[PDB]
């Protein structure tokens, strides 16, 4: 949220002179904070156009994160840890499962507020159980995949 | 006396008693022979304990350093017989002075947990991770060494 003002007097707005002076402008209007701001803006010179001088070299600098990605893509943790993750998720999945039975049996309702009370639609077992299978699958794949890759290559 | 125990090397009671017997008992404190707590006459009551301590320490160092040794080799150092060692082993493990499992065959002492798939699994991950940390670090030092002032 940036705006530009040269700032010229009130009369210039009132007459309608101020758009004759601006020519070679597009202009724009936004409202961070209500009618009071709009009025202040109009008195000034309103939003005069901001363009950006940018290109791909500058754009590439901003892109970056970590070259450290080099070590990290290969890294995998201790096997006891692999087991902790798998255990925590299966245990979790048991809790939500009991609601899930109801969900599939019913859910004729399509009205979000009524569904929420009826078949525990809000705190849904479908959303969360799916979300859970998906973390567990991806997590196991990257850890497992790395361990094997490293083995062959280092020796 | 300090130097022998601090250095982890395999030893035995038979040698340890005789030598220290002449040093400790003789040793001038402020000035007299007396110092007690395993030196002189009173000291003998404490001394008895020292034997037990050598045998807990021998089994401990061997446990940590090695993963398998035979029961016959172990007995020679401890100055026990197999029947005597076996009794002692039952009480040691319960207190948790050491972790060791001994058999009646005197084929082996497993100072590791028995060959179950989880230990093998655990090690395989750790070996991989250490290499990757090390290869990064060396490249950083190497880069300065190469280029340098660019006089070479």
């Amino acid at each position: 949220v940036i705006d530009a003002f040269r700032l010229i007097n009130a009369n210039m707005m009132v007459l309608g002179h101020e758009p004759r002076q601006t020519t070679s402008n597009l202009g724009h209007l936004n409202k961070p904070s209500i009618q009071a701001l709009i009025h202040g803006l109009n008195r000034h010179y309103y939003s005069i156009t901001i363009n950006y001088r940018k290109n791909e070299l500058e754009q590439k600098m901003l892109l970056n994160l970590h070259k450290k990605s080099w070590m990290e893509g290969l890294t995998l943790q201790d096997y006891s840890e692999h087991c902790k993750h798998n255990e925590s998720v299966v245990k979790e999945m048991l809790e939500l499962a009991k609601n899930y039975n109801k969900a599939v049996e019913e859910e004729d309702k399509m009205t979000p507020e009524q569904l929420a009370i009826k078949n525990v639609g809000k705190q849904d077992p479908k959303r969360h159980l799916e979300e859970h299978v998906d973390v567990l699958m991806t997590s196991n794949i990257v850890q497992c995949l790395a361990a094997m890759l490293d083995t062959v290559v280092f020796k | 006396l300090l130097k022998l125990f601090t250095t982890m090397e395999l030893m035995r009671w038979s040698t340890l008693v005789e030598d220290y017997g002449v040093e400790l008992r003789k040793g001038s404190s402020e000035t007299p022979a007396t110092d007690v707590f395993s030196s002189t006459e009173e000291g003998e009551k404490r001394w008895k304990d020292l034997k037990n301590r050598v045998v807990e320490h021998n089994i401990r160092i061997m446990a940590k350093y090695y993963t398998r040794i035979t029961m016959k080799r172990m007995a020679q150092l401890l100055d026990l017989s197999v029947d005597e060692s076996e009794a002692f082993l039952s009480n040691l493990v319960v207190n948790k002075t050491i972790f060791a499992k001994v058999d009646r065959l005197a084929g082996v002492i497993n100072f590791q947990r028995p060959k179950d798939p989880n230990n093998l699994l655990n090690d395989w991950s750790q070996k991989l991770n250490s290499l990757m940390s090390l290869v990064n670090k060396t490249t950083h030092l190497i880069a300065k060494e190469e280029m340098i002032h660019n006089l070479q």
